[PDB]
């Protein structure tokens, strides 16, 4: 019977309704993220030591977008274990606070 | 500063324990078997270790279990009885015996390795209580002793019992000597 | 409980995966087998390198019968252990990239028809010239160990492993004893 | 009343310090802080940071009293307790040269359960499903990881055949609407009952691993993802009537162990669930299939592996330079032809990305005036110029979008 029950069943209610809990919002979508991206999205070659040389977290782009010609040529990505153990140090290190935009 | 009393207690049992002068009978623990030959013994002992709990109510309820659907040999394990040990010394049945050198009451034991030397069995001294306890499933035994070898380790039992004799018997065959606890 | 499968050995073709048995324990690997190893690059410990069991190879295969195990593994665990474990020694020399890169497998080959990490998987699934180029050149995988020795649970969970591979392995130590084969497959899912 | 302190209510009582509601919850860091990610508690900004301390600027990280108050009476607590005692037991068993009775402890110990901890956290289903986007991101990324000493490889085998519980799922339900492709992985999107939950699918290639993470933080987060994803996904199976858990397919399982193993089955209606009905594709060897073979079955599709062995099909993919066959009968297509299709929803032309021509680019489906300002106020003043100095940025990614473009096209 291991996880073999609905706990759910017919729930209806809610619980960010609580006045001092912060709802469990999503990352924002992605937007031009693509692995064959326009040319005009590619960095100058004078920009990456730029890019490079900013400390962590004061980045909007954790990588630098790059022309591949083909899926199949696409490397594996060299950062991915890194941003997820930090979205997860965020998702419960991180201060919540409500905030009017 | 400051050291809680029972440990400043303690501390100094084993300062007073060192400085005074002990008689024959007292410190003939302490000049015990070497860690090799103990070793030894130790590995001999373990493959004898008596039934614990789990495994005879095991056993007795795969017994139970065959009976309810419808002639081993002897059992073998080591003797660790004190009061057990003790009946079986003097009258001539046990084969290897061990003391620890750490019983609480010291009176309890002193006698019983001059017990084993007058008696002739062949005897020895191990470092710690706790080492023979936890070979036989218990807390701590403070003696252990052999009655029944297998065949196959009649020899092994034989050997060991010849170099432990020349390792503790003689060596320490003079421990009657100058009172111990002479130290500065 | 497990049974045993004599098979006689035939002409045909076959790939096995060898991984290191590390044993017998006080044993110095005699030139005999020093040289068959550093042949095979199995020296260091749960390295594991492809190769294709022949008439003429079959023989040296005794020669390390107790230092490791043979197999064969499945094509579905050889493209999990290619696309899920590979370095190549590649210039920066010294530095031991994993394989996250199709263009260097097009630089470095590039006559032989491979072109991916994916083309060296069906190289290695179906026999042909490329495997021998592929083979010395692919840095075979230092597998993932077991537990991995210290732990409260780990040390009851390594002696619960070495029992049962002395139960399911043993070395008869005879000169015609056959060759012990296993399902390498759930070794690598150990493994891996 | 008697004169009361400086400071002793207010912010100071409803918000403890870490150290605080730590030595008052009389529990080891580690366990707080795999208490506080069951819960997910997290720290909060008082509103005056010298008002909530006495008077200390130093730095700190408030918690809710109310949170760590009713923290303290669940049972996740004792359990821990429990398993440490288990933990001194065995190891004095070990030490004590007991080996069956230390197996004979371990075997008869079970572990705690975090079901209601789920039932509290998201009481209801749409409020699971909205937070599962963390989940799957990081059950997928797990799958791929290889096994090493700070995981077991049950615990990776437990999240592949999760995640593709999932992926079977989706392509029976066909519930994918839109999909992209990044250097980062490949991103999925499937409108479960409406959320529209996005999940990124990373390469297949080996996964390197910086010894400088700390897995345990990422275990116990993988631990309370992976009992999530296997309530959601009996939840689903339930409401749609599929047997749970399907039954893995071990002829499958032996040629390629991939997602057309591990079948499903009981006891159209959208424009990405009816592309390609009907149709028959071949996917060649250099192309990914984990990718693709995804894509075609929620599609509702054929695929025919290169590895079937290891026609009749009217759609090839191939990435080669240059063909070596080209067969009348099969429509060859670039898996950029595939992708546009999904996030457009219809059957674009193949005829433009016919192998070894060009790859267009593929992108995401988701005085006057400053004489008045003079006499504004100091807040107002810098909040124009905040907002403007802002817009400024826009402004610029507005320009960049057609200077480069138009730039680089007349070269």
């Amino acid at each position: 019977e291991n996880y073999q029950y609905d706990l759910w069943g017919d729930s209806t209610e809610t619980n960010d309704h609580v006045m001092h809990l912060r709802a469990p919002k999503l990352p924002p979508p992605t937007n031009e993220e693509s692995y064959n991206p326009p040319e005009e999205y590619l960095l100058s070659p004078e920009e990456k030591e730029a890019w490079e040389n900013t400390e962590y977290s004061e980045r909007e782009r954790n990588f630098i977008p790059q022309k591949y010609s083909a899926l199949r040529k696409v490397p594996g990505y060299g950062e991915s274990i890194r941003e997820r153990f930090e979205r997860s140090l965020d998702l419960y290190l991180a201060p919540r606070v409500r905030k009017n935009k | 500063v400051k050291w809680p009393e029972y440990v400043r207690v303690q501390r100094q049992k084993k300062i007073l324990s060192i400085r005074l002068k002990v008689p024959p009978t007292i410190a003939q623990f302490q000049y015990t078997l070497d860690r090799n030959t103990a070793a030894e013994t130790f590995k001999l002992f373990n493959k004898y270790r008596p039934e614990t709990a789990a495994e005879k109510k095991e056993r007795l309820t795969k017994e139970a279990a065959a009976v309810a659907e419808g002639a081993s040999p002897k059992p073998y394990a080591v003797k660790y009885g004190l009061n057990h040990v003790v009946a079986l010394i003097e009258n001539k049945k046990a084969k290897l015996v061990l003391i620890a050198n750490d019983v609480d009451p010291i009176e309890l034991v002193v006698f019983l390795p001059a017990l084993c030397k007058k008696m002739g069995v062949p005897y020895a001294i191990v470092k710690g209580k706790a080492r023979l306890g936890t070979l036989v499933n218990q807390k701590t035994s403070a003696v252990a002793a052999l009655t029944e070898v297998r065949a196959e380790d009649e020899a092994a039992l034989a050997k060991l019992v010849s170099t432990i004799d020349a390792n503790f018997a003689d060596k320490y065959d003079e421990v009657k000597k100058h009172w111990g606890g002479g130290i500065l | 409980g497990l049974i045993r499968e004599k098979t006689t050995y035939d002409g045909k073709p076959a790939l096995l995966f060898i991984v290191r048995v590390r044993g017998p324990l006080a044993v110095n690997i005699p030139n005999k087998a020093f040289k068959i190893l550093s042949l095979l690059r199995l020296v260091e410990t749960n390295t594991g390198v492809f190769v294709k069991l022949t008439k003429n190879v079959y023989p040296l295969l005794k020669v390390i019968a107790p230092y490791v195990v043979i197999g064969k593994p499945s094509l579905s665990s050889i493209r999990s252990l290619i696309q899920k474990r590979g370095r190549i020694i590649y210039k920066g020399e010294p530095h031991e990239i994993v394989l996250n890169d199709n263009n260097i497998v097009e630089e470095q080959l590039g006559d032989h028809g491979i072109i991916c990490v994916e083309d060296i998987i069906h190289e290695i699934a179906t026999m042909g010239e490329s495997f021998s180029v592929c083979n010395f050149f692919l840095q075979p995988f230092k597998l993932n160990r077991e537990v991995s020795g210290f732990g409260s649970l780990n040390r009851l969970r390594k002696i619960k492993q070495r029992e049962a591979e002395s139960r399911t392995r043993q070395f008869s130590n005879a000169a015609t004893a056959p060759v012990i084969e296993v399902d390498i497959d759930s070794l690598l899912a150990k493994l891996n | 009343m008697r004169i009361k302190k400086k400071n002793t209510r207010g912010n100071a009582r409803n918000f403890i310090t870490r150290s605080q509601a730590v030595r008052k919850l009389q529990v080891s860091l580690a366990d707080f802080r795999r208490l506080c990610i069951f819960k997910g508690i997290y720290p909060r900004e008082p509103r005056n940071k010298k008002k909530a301390n006495k008077g200390s600027t130093a730095p700190t990280t408030f918690y809710y009293a109310k949170d760590i108050q009713y923290l303290m009476h669940e049972p996740v607590l004792a359990k821990f307790r429990e398993h440490k005692t288990f933990a001194r037991k065995l190891t004095r068993a070990l030490g004590r040269g007991e080996v069956s009775s230390a197996k004979r402890l371990e075997e008869n110990r079970d572990s705690y359960t975090l079901d209601h901890i789920i039932k509290e956290r998201y009481p209801s289903f749409p409020d699971a499903i909205r937070d599962i986007d963390d989940a799957l991101n990081m059950l997928f990324l797990f799958s791929n990881l290889p096994s090493t000493n700070q995981v077991s490889s049950k615990i990776i085998n437990d999240a592949q055949k999760i995640c593709n519980q999932w992926l079977a799922y989706v392509a029976k339900e066909r519930l994918v609407r839109k999909v992209f492709v990044s250097i980062k992985g490949v991103y999925y999107q499937a409108n479960i009952k409406g959320e529209e939950v996005r999940w990124l699918v990373p390469f297949k290639f080996p996964e390197n691993i910086p010894s400088d993470v700390d897995f345990r933080i990422m275990l116990t987060f993988l631990e309370f993802y992976s009992t999530l994803l296997h309530f959601v996904l009996y939840k689903l199976y339930t409401d749609s009537g599929l047997i749970y858990p399907p039954k893995l397919d071990l002829k499958k399982d032996k040629i390629i162990s991939g997602l057309s193993s591990y079948i499903l089955e009981s006891r159209y209606d959208s424009p990405v669930a009816s592309l390609f009905s009907a149709f028959v594709f071949y996917v060649s060897r250099e192309v990914p299939i984990d990718i693709l073979e995804f894509l075609i079955l929620s599609c509702g599709g054929n695929v025919i592996s290169e590895a079937a062995m290891d026609s009749k099909v009217t759609h090839q993919i191939v990435d080669r330079p240059v063909l070596k066959n080209k067969v009348a009968g099969r429509t060859y297509i670039q898996p950029q032809w595939i992708f546009d299709c999904i996030n457009k929803g219809e059957l674009v032309p193949a005829n433009k990305y016919l192998p070894g021509e060009a790859l267009p680019p593929h992108l995401s489906p988701w005085e006057e005036k400053k004489l008045k300002m003079i006499m504004m106020s100091n807040k107002q003043k810098k909040l124009y110029k905040k907002m403007k100095y802002s817009n400024a940025k826009k402004e610029e990614q507005a320009e960049n979008l057609k200077k480069k473009k138009k730039q680089i096209a007349k070269q």
